[PDB]
């Protein structure tokens, strides 16, 4: 698993590691703003009366 | 008739004897190597990953063969009040 | 059940709530 | 002295009679637990109206509250109100109607109401004047519509000379919310018609229309609307309760306001409704509250005045005012729109007045209209019913059930009389 | 100086007066240590130390459920001598506990009961709290009222008796035990309440909303109506009635002395505060048939007599315009003879309601004792019963291998199949 | 106050006997040494019915165990509860009977009768007051048919106003475990319907269905079979040593029971059972044991209920729990089942309810049942019976003891009036 880790950690520069991994979409960090949990805050314009 | 096999194999009545007490406080191996070769669908999305640390159960009274009180939560371990010393306190 | 008694005939209510021989009640006082 | 019994029946009846009790018990200064909080004697003078008297000097409300479903029941009882009312008068079944007038009025609301009226009776027979009933409901549905207009044609067969007051919200043409609409607001207007002394028609546009450009709300949530209805439906109400210069009942309104026996589906509305934005900048006079009565845009039905002519007009003004004001405006309206009241009654507008107004608010009045315009909503109701029958579209779930097919012709045959009616009437000299 | 000496047969006994004698305690605010933080005299006997002791009698043939007494909380409060227990238990069976196993204990219990007459001054009856079905409650029963009425003369002798329900049941054998408990209960007794199991059952269900009950939530129900019976000789009211005052308003005949128990209103704690409780109200719940406490409609029958018994905040004026519309209704029916069938006693005192109880604290009460003919359909079942399995002699050994003769069963049929012939003669309009 | 004195005769009942004595010693929180270690004082109010107290607080049960063969006598004392036993409680030879009724009844099993007696007649006199007699053997053996029964005739003119109550392990269809157990079954069924009140008659393909179809078990040992017999025998007695709300002794259930002197022949059967995995899954409410007990699928004895009609039915309930569904579910069951039950009698089923439940149990029921398909378990041996006896085969292991061949005459006599009986009452 190790030596499978290390040909992971050689083989992410591809274009198509980074476009398309299995079951997922790409990284989102980049597109959203540092240190922002994803899950955890709230998308959309809040109805306030 | 019926080939019996070992409790690990899925064939017949497997599932009771994994209820059994011993196949509860028997431990689990952590995951290997080459473990990556038995990683399936349901193991990577429906499961967990962490470590589970084995139980010892306490021994209670049996009445019954099939009986098990070890799982269970800590209530009608004693003896009932009566209903005098429920009601007339 | 609750319904079970009779739904009977009159109700008391209170003395600051006016309702019919409210004014008879009043003149004994 | 004079009681009236209150039925809440649908989710939007349910809805909208908790929302008038909390609005009541508000207005009599009684707190949720039971007991009496209040700073005027006036409150407890006339409580026995809507409120019965129980052990130890708390009051209960003189209220049944029936539906097929026990979640909006659930919802009531889990309200802010929903403590003062009595566990015994809960009556509710199990499985729902699934909007279909056949299960509300034919196979399961076939056996609640036997248990629903040995409540009613219970409320009823132990008073000591009954004025009459008060229900509320929807149209559009199978269980506003069917039981509802099932336990009006029992309680109206059982006591033959009372008054019945059923505040219905009315299909709208653009805020459709239900698929077999028509044919459950078609079936039981053939009821309403037969069985009831004063239909008030509520329509959910006008309202989110009152909402938007009059009281400029940005969020008109469903509390909005019931609370609109709740606080026109206590107006009509105040002068049984409520001491005044010239009092008026509900058999005065139904001997004011019903001229032809088939003729009494009312619109109503409430008068000093204003924007905090602009009530820094509005002035609270008679004629300004009189000029705002007969706005158009404050009608609560889907119905333009403009389109049709004025049989009757109610209003009742709640507060200190002088009567000579109250008596000009209301002349001078009617000469203003000569050519829109009918001619053939002179004198069509009544006027009552009562001393104590709406906490909150220095003066208030309550709008109630009969007018030969409504016909276009029941005219709409017989297109779309047309338009549906022609087809047969959603009937298979009504044929299965016990209902024939001839009893959607009968209904139809009654909107088409209802609206000839209005239009013979409307067209006379 | 009134007082009642309560005796207590078998396992009804013993649990009916441990949920009744915990009212007693709490009505006069008695502890349970015995002791208090004239009118606690007509049950408990002052001692110079400061302590109560009640004036009854506990009897079992077993020491299963009395033991339960002498090492529960009330250990103090009973005389150690005033709990008899034997050794062995008469099991379902009539001929035990009336020749065999109840002759060796009728000695100690027949001796306390000329104990306890000695420290009364004044003593007015005996009540009698037990049951058909069993051993002990009807055959034990059996020779103490023959008992006592040879030694005490013209003394009364109510009864609180558990009449086998109609459709549930316990044991295989009582219609037997039924059947020859009768013959001591005609002439040994004077006034026989009775009640069953399913009418309270069904009242626990509509009425508190008690899906599951038990007997310690039957039993407060029977307890509540004996404190409503003796509550006249206890607390001060605007008209008392007596023991010997009720037993000529309420029995015309010497074999005609079995009435119905009822009691009103029964309701909880969270449903009674919405409720308004009138006297016309708790009175014509009464009339009601759901609210009968044996298993039988009035509809059928023709009421002969009746006695009401009110507690707490009456006014004398609106029980009479209550009485007045009932006699108006066409559904109650009287017999011909009695014109005049009410009779009205009025006391002072509101309920109390027990820590931990089902019923609700209420103003005003009302328990009505009707005698009425609608019993003698209740008779019919059981003698359909007892004559369905005497056919086949089933059973019969158990009882003749004991000590009695074959013959006791044909006569105790006999008996009281001329006692229901009287009812339908009563019953006939004059 | 109400003692019961156990007898155990025979390898089979010598084997039980050990099960159900560490049952109630697991009851009352009787450790294997002989003192008292538990928590709750109502397990001692009552003790004296089942142990004999000692110095140095020890209990001792009062049973004897009676074999001809040593061979289980060193079983039942080297097992776990094998040191409570009373040293003197043990009579023994050694000529076993070898599954023969006449070496039992007649001449081995004649002079260790007087030893056994005299044992009994210690303890008898030992209890305040004695409340019956309890036995527990096999029809189908040597020692416990043969001299057991010898017992049951000769304790019953020493003590005749008792009780007597059996748990007898009737010969099954199929199993076959003897050459000759129609022989042993029919004699002994012949000297026991003149000399028992209550008869319990348990079988062991019944017991191996229970665990292969309702506990799902894969190896059901001797040591699974006796703990579910052990449990009816703690059932029956559960009044008689604590309370409840309404109880029930050994004379209660035999006088609802037996309506007739020849019709004491019981079908018992225990309630709460279920898998290793349908303990956390399932509700133990009072309808899921009544909807259990009333089940052929659930009995301990070899006969379907569903081929004959109930006479009468007893159940015995404990725990904390509400009379009212208890009157209403036996009351449901009598109604809709109205085509199992004779109509001659109304009330054929006995409430009985206790309030304690054993210990990490929370409601627990027995079911005692007599029932006029017991006849199914009788015609079957004596079917087997006259096969054999028509050939005259093995014949001389029985005529070779001084037992002439009336005895099998009237044994078969007998077998036969009593399924006549049955039949009538149908
Ligand atoms: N309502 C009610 N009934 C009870 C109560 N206790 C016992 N019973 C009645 O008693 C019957 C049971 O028989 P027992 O009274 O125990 O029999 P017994 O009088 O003790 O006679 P033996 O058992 O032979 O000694 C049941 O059918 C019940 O109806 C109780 O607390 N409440
Ligand atoms: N004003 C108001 N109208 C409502 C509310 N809930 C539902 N409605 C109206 O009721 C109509 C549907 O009726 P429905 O609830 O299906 O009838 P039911 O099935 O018999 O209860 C819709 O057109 C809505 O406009 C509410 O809370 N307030
Ligand atoms: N259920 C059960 N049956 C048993 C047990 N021990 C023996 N048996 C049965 O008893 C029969 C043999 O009894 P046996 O030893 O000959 O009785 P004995 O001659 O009196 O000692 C066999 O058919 C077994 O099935 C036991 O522990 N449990
Ligand atoms: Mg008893």
């Amino acid at each position: 698993t190790f030596q499978q880790k290390i040909k992971d950690k050689k083989e992410s520069i591809y274009l198509s590691n980074r476009r398309a991994p299995l079951g997922k979409s790409h990284d989102q960090a980049p597109g959203l703003p540092k240190g922002m949990d994803t899950t955890n805050t709230t998308f959309g314009t809040a109805v306030i009366k | 008739n019926e080939n019996t096999y070992s409790n690990r194999t899925l064939m017949g009545n497997w599932n009771q004897e994994r209820y059994d007490l011993r196949n509860i406080v028997q431990p689990k191996p952590l995951p290997s190597q080459f473990g990556h070769y038995f990683e399936t669908t349901y193991d990577t999305s429906y499961n967990n990953k962490m470590p589970l640390s084995t139980h010892r159960f306490k021994r209670e009274p049996h009445w019954f063969p099939g009986h098990q009180p070890e799982l269970d939560p800590p209530r009608y371990k004693c003896t009932e009040k009566s209903t005098y010393m429920n009601s007339y306190s | 059940k609750g319904s079970l008694t009779l739904r009977s005939h009159h109700k008391k209510y209170s003395k600051p709530v006016l309702v019919y021989s409210w004014h008879r009640d009043r003149e004994a006082f | 002295m004079r009681e009236i019994v209150h039925l809440q029946a649908g989710q939007c009846g349910n809805q909208i009679g908790a929302k008038f009790w909390e609005v009541i018990s508000d207005e009599h200064g009684i707190d949720p637990t039971g007991t009496y909080h209040g700073d005027s004697d006036l409150q407890l003078e006339r409580i026995n109206v809507y409120y019965n008297e129980a052990t130890g000097g708390k009051y209960v409300p003189r209220a049944v509250l029936v539906d097929l479903e026990p979640g909006t029941m659930d919802s009531v009882r889990s309200g802010p109100f929903g403590q003062i009312f009595r566990p015994d008068n809960f009556v509710f079944g199990q499985s729902g109607a699934g909007n279909n007038w056949a299960k509300g009025h034919y196979t399961e609301g076939a056996e609640l109401v036997d248990s629903v009226l040995d409540v009613v009776r219970k409320e009823a027979e132990s008073c000591d004047c009954l004025q009459g009933f008060q229900l509320t409901h929807s149209l559009g549905g199978g269980t506003g519509s069917g039981m509802g207009t099932l336990l009006i044609s029992k309680i109206r067969e059982e006591y033959p000379d009372r008054i019945m007051n059923t505040f219905s919200v009315v299909p709208s043409p653009k805020v459709s919310d239900t698929v077999v609409e028509p044919y459950n607001a078609t079936l039981s207007v053939h009821q309403l018609v037969e069985n009831t002394d004063e239909t008030y028609c509520i329509d959910n546009e006008a309202l989110y229309d009152i909402c938007f450009r009059t009281l400029k709300l940005t969020t008109p949530t469903y509390g909005d609307l019931n609370h609109l209805v709740s606080a026109t439906m206590s107006g009509v109400t105040t002068c049984l309760r409520f001491p005044g210069q010239l009092n008026a009942d509900l058999r005065k309104l139904a001997v004011n306001m019903v001229p032809f026996p088939r003729l009494h589906f009312f619109m109503p509305g409430f008068a000093p409704l204003t924007s905090r934005g602009s009530q820094q900048y509005r002035a609270l006079t008679v004629p300004e509250l009189t000029q705002q009565m007969f706005d158009a845009k404050n009608m609560m039905a889907a119905c333009d005045p403009r389109h049709g002519r004025y049989l009757t007009v109610a209003a009742v003004f709640r507060g200190r005012m002088s009567m000579k004001e109250v008596d000009e405006q209301m002349l001078n309206v009617q000469n203003k729109n000569s050519s829109y009241f009918v001619e053939w009654i002179p004198n069509n507008v009544k006027t009552a007045v009562c001393d104590i107004p709406p906490r909150g608010l220095k003066m208030s009045a309550t709008f109630i209209g009969n007018s030969t315009a409504i016909q276009e909503l029941f005219k709409r109701i017989s297109e779309q019913f047309t338009a549906m029958f022609r087809r047969k579209a959603f009937l298979h779930w009504y044929t299965g059930e016990g209902m024939d097919e001839m009893e959607f012709t009968e209904a139809e045959s009654n909107m088409n009389d209802l609206v000839s009616e209005y239009q013979q009437y409307q067209d006379a000299t | 100086m009134r007082e009642c000496i309560s005796i207590h047969v078998g396992q009804a006994g013993v649990q009916i007066g441990n949920a009744c004698w915990e009212l007693y305690c709490l009505e006069h605010g008695i502890q349970p240590d015995g002791q208090m933080p004239d009118s606690f005299n007509t049950f408990f006997s002052e001692t110079g130390a400061g302590k109560h002791v009640p004036r009854a009698v506990f009897v079992d043939l077993e020491p299963t459920v009395i033991d339960e007494v002498r090492t529960g909380t009330y250990r103090q409060l009973f005389h150690p001598e005033q709990l008899i227990t034997g050794k062995e238990d008469a099991a379902n069976n009539y001929a035990r506990g009336h020749y065999t196993i109840g002759k060796e204990i009728i000695d100690l219990v027949l001796d306390r009961i000329r104990k306890l007459a000695d420290q009364c001054t004044g003593l007015q009856g005996f009540l009698v709290f037990h049951s058909f079905g069993g051993g002990t409650g009807s055959g034990f029963t059996s020779l103490l009222m023959e008992r006592l009425s040879v030694d005490y003369g013209k003394k009364s002798k109510l009864e609180f008796s558990i009449y086998p329900a109609p459709q549930v049941s316990t044991a295989v054998v009582e219609p037997y035990n039924s059947i020859l408990t009768t013959h001591t209960t005609l002439e040994h007794s004077d006034c026989a309440f009775m009640v069953d199991n399913e009418a309270i059952y069904d009242i626990c269900r509509r009425n508190l909303d008690i899906e599951r009950p038990t007997y310690t939530n039957l039993n407060r129900l029977i307890g509540q109506i004996v404190s409503s019976i003796t509550a006249s000789l206890r607390f001060d009211g605007a008209l008392n009635v007596d023991l010997t005052e009720f037993q000529t308003n309420l029995v015309p005949y010497p074999r005609i002395h079995f009435p119905l128990a009822t009691y009103a209103p029964v309701i909880s704690a969270e449903k009674a505060y919405h409720e308004q409780l009138s006297v016309a109200e708790i009175t014509n719940a009464c009339f009601e048939p759901a609210n009968q406490m044996v298993k039988c409609d009035p509809r059928h029958g023709k009421y002969m007599a009746c006695c009401l018994l009110y507690r707490g905040d009456v006014v004398p004026k609106d029980v009479n315009a209550a009485i007045a519309t009932i006699k108006t209704k066409r559904t109650i029916q009287f017999v011909d003879w009695c014109p005049t069938g009410f009779k009205v006693g009025i006391n002072y005192q509101p309920p109390t309601v027990v820590p931990g109880g089902d019923l609700a604290k209420v103003q005003r009460a009302v328990c009505m004792l009707s005698n009425t003919t609608a019993i003698a359909e209740a008779w019919a079942r059981l003698d359909h019963k007892f004559d369905l399995m005497y056919a086949k002699r089933a059973f019969v050994h158990w009882y003749v291998g004991e000590g009695m003769e074959e013959g006791e069963f044909s006569e105790a049929r006999e008996d009281m199949a001329a006692l229901e012939k009287d009812y339908e003669e009563v019953g006939v309009d004059s």
